[PDB]
RNA sequence: AGGGGAUCGAAGAUGAUCAGAUACCGUCGUAGUCUUAACCAUAAACUAUGCCGACUAGGGAUCGGGUGGUGUUUUUUUAAUGACCCACUCGGCACCUUACGAGAAAUCAAAGUCUUUGGGUUCUGGGGGGAGUAUGGUCGCAAGGCUGAAACUUAAAGGAAUU
């Protein structure tokens, strides 16, 4: 088969998680980039890592998959985390100013401090 | 209650059970039945005299091989036949 | 439960538990007041009568025997004691 | 004892009522939690709001009593509360360990994920029972978001709750963060509500 | 070069915690033998024997050595270590480490004289690890240690003077007998002597007060 | 533990669990020490003024620790009404 | 059927203490049972015990403290004497510094120490510590 | 030793159960001990209904089924792969 | 050998011994 | 000792397979298998777990009985009578997660409350063979059933789990 060895896999993921602005989608240029940066003893080894990084770039251009954190995944995490779509969070709204509950909950609330608009049916 | 009588008046039952169960011991049964005094060739004696009938050459048991060079004797006091093995080395020729 | 009050537990618990399992053993049954149609003839009967008890002066059956509580007549009046 | 300010306020009361927090599990229920109030004919049990509120205030006192905030450990295994515990950590220091919990972090010191707490606010005892065992082996007090069907084993503080649905768990997490923040003193006005919408705690389905 | 991973290691290295009683009262978990041999410099090691265990493999029988080791000064501390290792020296060292990490206080006591120093266990104690039941009973002054050689060495290393020991089961299992004695020696504190019936103020764990020196 | 001379004898003075008066073992590895901070008329917890509850591992193993803690808080005034003797 | 009222009750208290409960209920409700309970109470091994008195045998509800480690009963009430009471106490008790052996002497119900103080003995009921 | 909590099968408090004969090997086994398979098949095999429809008198109709209960003994079931041996832990399921 | 067949051989030997004793007496 | 004797079917008769097959495989086939009047008193007759009584973590389902449902349906849309659903209880067959505990482990809510040793009580066993044998008694038409050794020999016979 052509299963990638865990060492080249670790090297590829380390490259991806660090050098996203450096990494591109063209094989030759990022292979030369790996030649400059990654100190690899053997040409076949470094070429295999470059090919694996190209495949990973092609795969994750569509979207994140697993354990990458490529300096933009956490950017998206910290940006698309506070949505707060106004009063559409199902609290004291989306009704006629009343809370629709059951009979037992209604007796519960009036036994408590109440101060709530019960709508037991 | 551990499957045993525990009442203050069950001493007879406990003693009967103890008497029945004691027979399983080899020493108890041998001492009371006197098998050493009737079935044992020595008749309960530590030592016994006899006369030599003929030699014997029984072989060895597991893992080993030797001719033990033993001797058959007849006890005068009992009249029975006994097999004995000389303890020391090279005394079969000494025994006549 | 580490701590619970066996002195005065909840009346609901004492009611749902069996009669012999309460603090004080007592009969959960009770007697009945029955009025016969036509003439009153007031008398006291017991819930699990186990007999076809009739009026002391009329042929009307006060209640019918059953395994549990004895079934009372439809026309007879039912009253708690 | 409290200075008459930690009571059942109407706003949180209606929030809990609208979040369906009082609706519990089915007929299965451990006798160790007598917080159940009656039982609806359908099969859902009712949990009284006052018991829940007192449990939240007690858990907040436990959390605030810890001197170093990062000793607080919040872990969730179900996907419904990952963002909730994340926001709780972001607002109250601590460290979020949401996702899949690696065993041996609390006991074994070889792993790089070692962090010994002073208390844990484990959400679901059934799914995070391994974390419960680790906290027991390393002697960490346990605060558990228990439910009627959830086990009550190795639980110092029990939070009556409906562990199904993002809304209820996110709302109670936000409330807990709010009152522990008030206890810590960042929110000077205990009567005034937090100036943060509780919708941030609930996670996004897609 | 210590770099204690645990916070208690930093606390003890700072000199804040000095006596083993401080950690033993609160039952704080310990994971380093350096802590134990720091607060108890007087611990002495002893090894009973070396068991040559074997395990069948594909083309032979791999041989390992099980080392049974005890430690603890004769002042109220004992510890036992069991470890299987490829080499006897490594097995002995690892057993020493485990025995250091497994220190347990012993409740001493008086036979009923109330005249001098403690010389025996407070109450009769029992311990079973497997099918061996080691029983310890208080003994009068001058009786001495009456047990197997291994149990006698363990109790002398503990520091008691007079004891009465009775064993049931397959005493041939030396490790099992030592573990049963360990169980009994740890359980001797479980008895509620009437001197403990008084209610004392409840202390607080050291880390809450000394969180400033912790971690960091 | 005391002798005729009156000096203190034996070390390791042990504690007992608040729920059940059973001595906590040194080798025990299933028990915790709960502590509750106290506020003073402002909602702010004063450091160092916490009350301490001792909880053994056996009640934890039996799963009764939550009920024990509620009872202790209600008795000490830390709590008002969740715990009822009648139950 | 029912054989030893004291044994069944003492087993009930032992099981309750093993469970950890702070109270227990005694069904048979025998006079020796109330005497045993007074013996525990006057020495502090138990707390407060009350006797539900119906028009039947009755029951007992007793609150326990974490001070009773083990209570046991010697079903065959042997006629112990002055000489063997010391050996019986040594065998039953973990130590002579604490623990009490209760016995019916001519005077009534008390522990071994009080019985030796009064120089009386009798049948032996059980041990408590 | 005790390989199973249930010795032979679900027979507790009953004792003797009327026996039945195996379908193939004709071995007598207790009725509860027989591995019973509720085989509900069709008297027309697969890929044959299409050919059997248009070549049948009257439109649609027919479409019947066969239903047989097979009592396989332990040995026959093992040989015919009706039930397969598994691990110790997997025994407790269902 | 199986205990059942050993027992059967024992019964056969017992029958033979009983027959021998009967013919002797 | 009688009736019946349809299938199956020890003995047996054949034909296969095999160096040998008196068996496994194919076909017949007596006693037996079924029923009446009497013996047989046995088994892996197992739940390899004695009977009675008190206590001890939970959960669901099921059988029989009992009680309450501003419950459903069946009826005469609605009384009865039933059949269902909710809650409780007693007595059983049992089942599931765990171990406060027990056990050498397999496992056990009893095999727990037994070295912190005692609820009452009956029976059985003291290394493996000899041997459940011989003999002495007893029952039975018979085969056999109950009680039940000794001489002699051996240092391992065994139980649970691991590679």
């Amino acid at each position: 088969g052509r299963v990638r060895t865990k060492t080249v896999k670790r090297a590829s993921k380390a490259l991806i998680e660090r050098y996203y602005p450096k990494l591109t989608l063209d094989f030759q240029t990022n292979k030369r980039l790996c030649d400059e940066i990654a100190t690899i003893q053997s040409k076949r080894l470094r070429n295999k890592i470059a090919g694996y990084t190209t495949h990973l770039m092609k795969r994750i251009q569509k979207g994140p998959v697993r354990g990458i954190s490529f300096k933009l995944q956490e950017e998206e995490r910290e940006r698309k985390d506070q949505y707060v779509p106004e009063v559409s969070a199902l609290d004291l709204s989306r009704s006629n100013g009343v809370l629709n509950v059951d009979n037992q909950t209604s007796d519960l609330v009036k036994s408590l401090g109440l101060k709530l608009p019960l709508s037991v049916i | 209650g551990k499957g045993k009588p525990r009442g203050l008046n069950s001493a007879r039952k406990l003693r009967v059970h103890r008497r029945n169960n004691r027979w399983a011991e080899n020493n108890y049964k041998k001492r009371l039945l006197g098998t050493a005094f009737k079935s044992s060739p020595f008749g309960g004696s530590s030592h016994a005299k006899g006369i030599v009938l003929e030699k014997l050459g029984i072989e060895s048991k597991q893992p080993n091989s030797a001719i033990r060079k033993c001797v058959r004797v007849q006890l005068i006091k009992n009249g029975k036949k006994v097999t004995a093995f000389v303890p020391n080395d090279g005394c079969l020729n000494f025994v006549d | 439960v580490l701590v619970q009050d066996l002195l005065h537990p909840t009346a609901a618990s004492e009611a749902r538990k069996h009669k012999l399992k309460t603090l004080v053993q007592g009969p959960r049954s009770y007697f009945l007041d029955v009025k016969c149609p036509g003439c009153l003839n007031i008398t006291t009967v017991f819930s699990h009568a186990q007999t076809a008890v009739t009026c002391e002066s009329c042929s009307t059956i006060l209640c019918t025997p059953t395994g549990g509580k004895a079934k009372l007549s439809e026309g007879t009046s039912f009253r708690r004691k | 004892s409290l200075p008459a300010t930690f009571d059942l306020t109407p706003e949180d009361a209606q929030l809990l009522l609208a979040a369906n927090t009082h609706l519990g599990a089915r007929n299965v229920q451990v006798h160790q939690e007598p917080y159940v109030f009656n039982a609806r004919p359908d099969g859902v049990h009712v949990i009284n709001v006052g018991k829940t509120w007192e449990k939240l205030v007690l858990a907040a006192r436990i959390i605030a009593a810890i001197p170093n905030p990062e000793d607080v450990v919040a872990i969730s295994s179900r996907t419904f509360g990952q963002r909730a515990v994340l926001k709780f950590a972001a607002h109250t220091g601590a460290t979020p360990i949401a996702g899949r919990f690696t065993p041996g972090s609390f006991t074994n010191y070889i792993t790089r994920s070692f962090k010994e707490p002073r208390l844990v606010i484990v959400t679901d005892p059934r799914s995070d029972a391994q974390a419960i065992k680790e906290a027991s082996y390393v002697n960490i007090p346990v605060i558990a978001l228990t439910d009627l069907d959830s086990p009550s084993e190795f639980v110092d503080v029990a939070i009556p709750c409906n562990n199904r649905g993002k809304h209820s768990i996110g709302l109670i997490w936000y409330l807990l963060a709010r009152e522990v923040l008030r206890l810590r003193g960042a929110l000077v006005d205990r009567t005034q509500p937090w100036s943060i919408m509780p919708d941030l705690y609930f996670y996004r389905d897609p | 070069g210590w770099v204690p991973v645990t916070k208690l290691g930093r606390l003890v290295k700072a000199g804040k915690i000095t006596t083993i009683e401080e950690i033993f009262l609160h039952s704080l978990p310990v994971k380093e033998f350096q802590i134990i041999d720091t607060l108890l410099p007087g611990l002495q090691d002893e090894v009973m024997n070396i068991k040559p265990v074997q395990k069948q493999t594909r083309a032979g029988q791999r041989t390992r050595f099980k080392a049974v080791v005890v430690v603890g000064d004769s002042n109220g501390h004992v510890g036992l270590g069991i470890k299987t290792a490829k080499e006897v020296a490594g097995a002995i060292r690892a057993g020493i480490i485990i025995a250091k990490l497994s220190v347990i206080p012993i409740r001493r006591g008086y036979w009923g004289t109330n005249l001098g120093q403690p010389h025996s266990l407070a109450t009769k104690t029992t311990g079973k690890c497997g099918s061996v039941t080691v029983r310890l009973i208080p003994a009068p002054r001058g009786s001495g240690i009456v047990a197997s050689p291994a149990v006698k060495k363990l109790l002398q290393l503990a520091g008691v003077e007079d004891v009465y020991t009775q064993s049931n089961g397959k005493t041939r299992t030396l490790e099992n007998t030592l573990k049963a004695a360990f169980v009994a020696i740890g359980n001797t504190y479980g008895f509620l002597t009437p001197n403990l019936w008084a209610e004392q103020p409840l202390p607080v764990s050291p880390l809450d007060i000394y969180s400033d020196e912790a971690s960091a | 533990m005391e002798n005729d001379k009156g000096q203190l004898v034996e070390l390791y003075v042990p504690r007992k669990c608040s729920a059940t008066n059973r001595i906590i073992k040194a080798d025990d590895h299933a028990s915790v020490q709960i502590n509750v901070a106290k506020v003073d008329e402002e909602g702010r917890a004063i450091p160092g003024e916490y009350v301490t509850y001792a909880l053994s591992g056996y009640v934890r193993s039996r799963g009764e620790s939550d009920d024990s803690l509620n009872r202790l808080a209600q008795n000490d005034g830390l709590l008002k009404n969740v715990w009822s003797y009648s139950r | 059927t029912r054989s030893s009222v004291l044994a069944d009750a003492l087993n009930a208290i032992n099981n309750a203490e093993k469970t950890g409960k702070r109270q227990v209920l005694i069904r048979p409700s025998s006079k020796v049972i109330i005497k045993f309970l007074q013996v525990m109470q006057k020495h502090g091994y138990i707390g407060e015990f009350e006797y539900i008195d119906d028009h039947r045998s009755g029951k007992i509800v007793v609150q326990l403290n974490g001070r009773l480690n083990k209570c046991g009963v010697i079903s065959p009430r042997f006629n112990v004497k002055i000489g063997d009471i010391e050996k019986w106490t040594a065998n039953l008790l973990p130590a002579r510094q604490f623990g009490y052996v209760i016995l019916t002497t001519s005077a009534g119900i008390m522990d071994h120490e009080e019985a030796r103080r009064k120089h009386v003995s009798g049948k032996i009921l059980g041990f408590v510590y | 030793p005790k390989k199973r909590a249930s010795n032979g099968r679900n027979k507790k408090g009953r004792g003797h159960v009327k026996p039945v004969r195996c379908v193939n090997c004709s071995k007598s086994i207790p009725k509860d001990k027989a591995i019973k398979r509720m085989a509900i098949r069709n008297i027309v095999e697969a890929a044959a209904v299409r050919d059997l429809s248009e070549a049948s008198v009257y439109p649609e109709y027919a479409l019947p089924k066969t239903y047989n209960k097979l009592h396989y003994c332990v040995s026959c079931a093992i040989h015919a792969r009706i039930v397969r041996v598994r691990s110790r832990e997997d025994r407790k399921n269902r | 050998m199986r205990a059942k067949w050993r027992k059967k051989r024992t019964r056969r030997l017992k029958r033979k011994r009983r027959k021998v004793r009967a013919r002797s007496k």
